[PDB]
């Protein structure tokens, strides 16, 4: 799942 | 509302996702039309290049020196006779008649139509102009 | 903000009562507003007291003594709140010192299948509630998908390694109880292309911004345009991204067409003017000859001959004036044609390099969700976003296995014990298991309740590794099918010396094709010893499991030599490659929200099973088969903390059934 992105965290669609 | 600069409409979505190859069909159809428009560009460029080649030198050997002279109140016989012929050729175009005589203003030309209406048969002269 | 921060750290709203609280305290929630605020303060204060010192048990006696007037007026209200929080595992969870040792007489018997974080967290709670608990584990170790590699001085995690922020995380409590060497991960992540040269700052920022714009657009497609079903099939995130990209390529072509269409319209406007000019130049030429012929009739003339000279003079100058009014209009259109030729729109939406860098960002998303983007639900892939913890992400430098090992203390765990069959009736339960080292050696365990923490990958197996008697109901098995179970792999490289930037925790490798985008795409520098860790994500993970360790490490070294230089990168001392899909006790990495599935399937996973009556006409029996694990918690799936919380939930549910509520 999305919350695990340590490197370059995505922002689009939150 | 979509993100600014991105383009997504209900119509465009349906066209791209209509079938398995609808996306590649739409993109290639626009690719062919881009080649088609560019071919037409090259065609008119070559047509215009030939037409510009015929206009070389412009109208420089055919332009006449501009001669200007002060307006006179008095009508000479010559100026009167030039006017009667100008009415025969140009009609009610008072600007044309003025440029022919050379030293009579647009207003003076208009007065000539009233002053000499009977003596120079201007009504008959204008009828001859309309008949052609 | 004191008591308000305690509610936040326990994932609760400080100023209102939850659904769970409404069930246990219906009198309060349906009552006056004043009593509710009294309840809320007692709840928040009790949590604060536990959170201030989680290394020792917080009793009702210690709670009431530290409460002030008028909140300590109602003593049975304080007792009800304390019991609620203890039962649901919001206070007194993990490893803490018990003030008065657990009662010697045990009530009820529970078998827990699996000794991962969910199993162990449930086991500790049930034991501290006074139940007889035994855990059955197929592996020779505890922890499950928390798996730490240890050889000599090298320590690296092959499973879970990142604590995803402390703000609201139950792992913050655990870190105050267990020595986890939590080290902050610096966000800075430079990307290096296939050649080995870094992506320039301007391009890197442009592609990332476009990536987030592309993601935002798929959300617009889902919610506003209702693009969720196509050809009677649920739309994936991958599908939606393709559609968005294709429509941007369409707009690039549409604006090109419109621009060159402005050129032809200007050229044809010029063509009509140039034809008009050529025809007028010929009329000017002819009328000039007619003038000069009349002019060469020398004076003295009669007045008609004089008129011919004068009228042809007027007519020629008028056409010369007309030509001049077309000659500057030619200039106006030639400069309009000059600026349009100088200002074209974009040639492409994205270049070959731009697409490759974008494929890195897609691979990064495929790592997070442990699955190719074509499997993710468009509507629901990010359903757990609102429950994200605050603060920096952290490495467990000690090795994450320190958590399950500490949770294992004082528990009856049967290692090397693979469950084969789960039997559940109105009278009780039978669990049939074998020794993994000697499969003919059979074990039977009789219990009141079974807690199943088998990974979703295991429950998916066809033919099954574990049989349920009677078979699981249709509503359960369909949820097992619909739900996604992803894959992700790690390559641990142990060196004698640091050849990389020691202040840089993360660096990326951009793949050549879309197909290989997740193949060794990201590197981690996290540990005290010289260790680099490489990820295999997306479609690559499943494929790279069929390739030997020597080849995978070879490809790792080739990438690193491109970035740092052939002489700078030595041969590794120790290497490990994880193969999680091949692992029979996991069969993948973690759950994802698949297309056709939703957050509701996680709730269905959590729902306990009630058997039929033995004798027909006997009263409705109690629930016997319970479920925990990362795949069973809607708000916190696919994580260690979610596994932890699922265990605490189920222990509270089992104790309510078998020891009575409150
Ligand atoms: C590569 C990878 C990286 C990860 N990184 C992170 C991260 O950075 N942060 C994070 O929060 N989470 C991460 N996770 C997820 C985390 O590891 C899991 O969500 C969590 O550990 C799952 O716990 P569980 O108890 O639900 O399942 P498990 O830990 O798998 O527990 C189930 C247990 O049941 C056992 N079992 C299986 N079959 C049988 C049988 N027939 N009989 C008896 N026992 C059986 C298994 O051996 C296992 O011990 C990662 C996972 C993977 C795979």
């Amino acid at each position: 799942s999305r919350t695990m992105q340590t490197a370059r965290k995505s922002t689009g669609g939150k | 509302k979509p993100p600014k600069g991105m383009f997504l409409s209900q119509e465009d979505v349906e066209a791209v996702s209509a079938n398995a190859t609808a996306a590649t069909t739409v993109l290639r159809q626009l690719d062919m039309e881009l080649v088609s428009v560019k071919r037409q560009i090259q065609n008119i460029k070559q047509t215009n290049s030939a037409l510009k080649e015929k206009l070389d030198g412009g109208i420089e050997p055919y332009r006449l020196p501009e001669v200007i002279q002060k307006c006179n109140a008095r009508w000479t016989t010559e100026e009167q006779l030039l006017a009667v012929q100008a009415i025969r050729k140009y009609g009610r175009d008072f600007q044309a008649i003025s440029d022919v005589i050379g030293n009579k203003s647009v207003v003076q030309v208009k007065n000539f139509f009233v002053n000499y209406r009977r003596r120079f048969n201007i009504d008959e002269v204008l009828q001859e102009w309309e008949a052609e | 903000s004191g008591v308000e921060g305690a509610a936040f750290q326990s994932r609760l709203p400080h100023d209102r009562m939850t659904s769970q609280e409404a069930a246990c305290f219906p009198d309060i929630i349906s009552g006056p507003q004043q009593t509710q605020k009294v309840f809320l303060f007692i709840r928040n204060r009790t949590l604060q007291l536990w959170l201030d010192n989680p290394k020792i048990q917080l009793t009702f006696e210690a709670t009431l003594q530290q409460l002030e007037a008028p909140y300590n007026s109602d003593t049975v209200l304080v007792h009800r709140v304390h019991s609620y929080l203890e039962r649901h595992g919001l206070i007194n969870f993990g490893i803490y010192k018990r003030i008065k040792p657990l009662p010697t007489k045990k009530t009820g018997k529970v078998i827990i299948i699996g000794s991962g974080v969910s199993g162990l967290a449930a086991a500790r709670q049930l034991q501290s509630f006074g139940m007889d608990v035994t855990l059955l584990e197929a592996r020779d170790r505890v922890g499950g998908r928390v798996a730490t590699f240890r050889k000599g001085n090298y320590v690296a995690d092959l499973g879970a390694m990142v604590v995803t922020g402390l703000g609201g995380n139950p792992m913050a409590v655990v870190s105050k109880q267990v020595n986890m060497e939590l080290a902050k991960i610096k966000q800075k992540c430079p990307l290096y292309e296939a050649n080995g040269q870094a992506v320039p700052k301007e391009k890197d920022e442009m592609v990332e911004q476009e990536f987030n714009r592309l993601l935002e657009a798929t959300s617009y497609l889902s919610h506003q345009l209702d693009f969720n079903v196509l050809n009677n099939k649920p739309v994936s995130l991958g599908q939606a991204l393709e559609v968005v990209i294709q429509l941007q390529e369409k707009h690039v072509k549409d604006e090109q067409i419109e621009h060159w269409k402005k050129i032809v319209k200007t050229q044809e406007e010029l063509k009509e003017l140039l034809n008009k000019m050529v025809n007028l130049k010929e009329k000017i030429k002819e009328l000039h000859q007619q003038y000069k012929e009349a002019s060469e009739v020398k004076p003295p003339r009669d007045i008609t001959a004089e008129f011919l000279v004068k009228s042809k003079h007027r007519d020629l100058t008028a056409l010369c004036k007309e030509y001049d009014e077309l000659a500057e209009t030619q200039g106006k259109l030639e400069e309009k044609l000059q600026e349009l030729e100088a200002n074209p729109p974009s040639d492409v939406y994205l270049s070959s390099r731009d697409r490759q860098i974008l494929d890195w960002h897609f691979a990064n998303l495929e790592f997070a969700n442990a699955t190719p983007l074509s499997t993710l639900s468009l509507k629901h892939w990010d359903q757990d976003d609102d429950f994200e913890f605050t603060g920096s992400h952290l490495t467990v430098r000690n090795g994450y296995s320190c958590v399950p090992v500490a949770l294992a203390e004082g528990l009856d765990i049967k290692l090397n014990t693979a469950v084969r069959q789960v039997r559940y009736t109105a009278s009780g339960c039978e669990v049939i298991a074998v020794n993994t080292r000697s499969t003919s050696q059979t074990f039977i365990y009789k219990c009141d309740a079974v807690l199943c923490t088998l990974p979703l990958g295991v429950l998916k197996q066809q033919p099954p590794a574990v049989q349920f008697v009677p078979p699981l109901p249709e509503w359960k098995t369909s949820a097992v099918q619909r739900m996604g179970f992803g894959n992700l792999n790690k390559v641990v490289l142990c060196f004698d010396r640091v050849f990389w930037d020691p202040s840089v925790n993360l660096f990326g490798h951009v793949g050549s094709t879309t197909a290989s985008r997740g193949e060794l795409f990201l590197f981690w520098n996290l540990y005290k010893a010289p260790i680099l860790l490489a990820l295999v994500a997306g479609e690559a993970a499943g494929i790279m499991e069929n390739i030997s360790d020597d080849v995978i490490v070879g490809r790792c070294l080739a990438i690193l030599k491109g970035i740092f230089g052939s002489s700078a990168v030595p041969q590794p001392k120790e290497t490990v490659v994880s193969r999680w899909r091949a692992d029979p006790w996991a069969r993948g990495s973690y759950s994802y929200v698949a297309a056709g599935s939703s957050g509701n399937d996680y709730d269905l996973m959590a729902q306990p099973i009630t058997p039929g009556p033995s004798i027909p006409g006997a009263p409705q029996p109690i629930p016997r088969l319970f479920f925990a694990g990362e795949h069973t918690i809607r708000n916190y799936p696919a994580t260690v903390h979610g596994a932890l919380l699922s265990g605490l939930r189920e222990a509270g549910r089992i104790a309510d059934q078998f020891l009575g509520a409150m």
